[PDB]
DNA sequence: GCCGTGACTAAAGGCAAAAAAGCCTTCTCGCTAATG
RNA sequence: GGCUUUUUUG
DNA sequence: CATTAGCGAGAATTTTAGTCACGGC
């Protein structure tokens, strides 16, 4: 929703969804090139936490 | 130091696989690639396929022929788990085994269709009434029979062989996996110069990998050759 | 309606953390192991074999390597939510509903 | 060795109305505007 | 127009 | 006339019920 001025409100659901889709396509651009596997493991927990 | 430890796996997996341009190194295999045969067909067996198998190492063609090797014989051993996982499901599963007879029955007898004949001597009264899973056991044991028979090598010798391979592959993997992880501060100090930062590290593995005790170049400076690569023309990318 | 492509198999709560855990109960292992089987930290085997090692036993680091290096390829074992589907797939349900 | 036992954890706590306020990540730089 | 925080009526 | 922010756009407590681990004869 917009309010007065060139700022534009943000609802949570629309942040937890831009961080899920954030943080799947960085998992895989990086899983693409095969990175090394401790670096994957760390990613892999968070995006489940997220 | 550590890479000594990774070509010792590599030596013991070549032995596993082993037990023009292209022609002059197959030359030394086929020396005795044939000689070999005869003198196994009946201790000299022992002494010769040695020798045969030790030509095939002197001289590294491409490693991709060894993965080749490695999953041609790997196709034996999960055929080989296939059986023995089928045989699981029909004992344990339906049953109530405790699963350790196996080692005393199934691990003696393989080719002999008399392990789950002699199930019945020791009691287990889900073994005194196999019966329809009797039938439903060696009934897959005629295709054990044959696939062992068009492998020409003994069951114990395959199990012993895919233990040695599996021993090296683990053994170079532990050590890679082991030695890398501690080269992550060299990465960050370099690629300093978060996705770069990442792509810093994206060639760490190549450098590491790639550094042999032949070397001598310094490890940290050996590898600014790759890591300084991703600034070099893929920075941009 | 919108979809997302997950990089990878990734697991449910709900079904997780209730009062009493479906998958938990399914299964038959206790909460706190499927949590850490899930967050990547604790080895876990999927398939025993031929090996000593049970189908469904919960590992560590240490423990793994260790039969890594003794058995590696006999005996077969994945992470998280990747191991956790490959584990629920090969448990048949007829089977166990005539077992139980 | 199984049921008892205690220890640990999830879930909800009134209805409607009004009146106010204040927000919706934070770090970084090139040409335009703020500044001297 | 959503949220948060107060204050008030019954 | 000379110097510099800057931001636009981009990016990185009470009460109850239930369950689970220890332990007691």
């Amino acid at each position: 929703v917009p309010l007065d001025g060139g700022r534009f409100a943000t609802s949570d659901l629309n942040d937890l969804y831009r961080r899920v889709i954030n943080r799947n396509n960085r998992l895989k651009r990086l899983l693409d090139l095969a990175a090394p596997d401790i670096i994957v493991r760390n990613e892999k927990r968070m995006l489940q936490e997220a | 130091d550590i890479a000594k430890r990774i070509e010792d796996g590599i030596n013991q997996v070549q032995c596993s696989v082993a037990e023009e341009l292209a022609r002059e190194k197959f030359a030394e295999l086929r020396a005795q690639y044939v000689v070999t045969r005869d003198t196994i067909k009946a201790a000299t067996a022992q002494e010769e396929i040695l020798k045969l198998s030790e030509v095939f190492k002197q001289f590294r063609l491409v490693p991709k022929q060894f993965d080749y090797l490695v999953n041609s014989m790997r196709v034996m051993m999960d055929r080989v788990r296939t059986q023995e996982r089928l045989i699981m499901k029909l004992c344990v599963e339906q049953c109530k085994m405790p699963k350790k007879n196996f080692i005393t029955l199934f691990t003696g007898n393989e080719t002999s269709d008399t392990w789950f004949n002699a199930a019945i001597a020791m009691n287990k009264p889900w073994s005194e009434k196999l019966h329809d899973v009797s039938e439903e056991v060696h009934r897959a044991l005629q295709k054990l029979q044959q696939i062992e028979e068009e492998t020409g090598l003994t069951i114990e010798q395959v199990k012993d062989i895919n233990r040695r391979m599996s021993i090296g592959e683990a053994k170079a993997r532990r050590a890679k996996k082991e030695m890398v992880e501690a080269n992550l501060r060299l990465v960050i100090s370099i690629a300093k110069k978060l996705d770069l930062i990442q792509e810093g590290n994206i060639g760490l593995m190549k450098a590491v990998d790639k550094f042999e005790y032949r070397r001598g170049y310094k490890f940290s400076t050996y590898a600014t050759w790759w890591i300084r690569q991703a600034i070099t023309r893929s920075i941009a990318d | 309606m919108g979809h997302i492509e997950l990089a990878s198999p990734t697991a449910h709560i709900w079904f997780l953390k209730s009062l009493p855990s479906r998958i938990g109960l399914l299964l038959d292992m206790p909460l706190r192991d499927i949590e850490r089987v899930l967050y990547f930290e604790s080895y876990v085997v999927i398939e025993g074999g031929m090996t000593n090692l049970e189908r469904q036993q919960i590992l560590t680091e240490e423990q793994y390597l260790d039969a890594l290096e003794e058995f590696g390829d006999e005996f077969d074992a994945k992470m998280g939510a990747e191991a956790i589907q490959a584990l629920l797939k090969s448990m048949d349900l007829e089977q166990e509903c005539e077992q139980l």
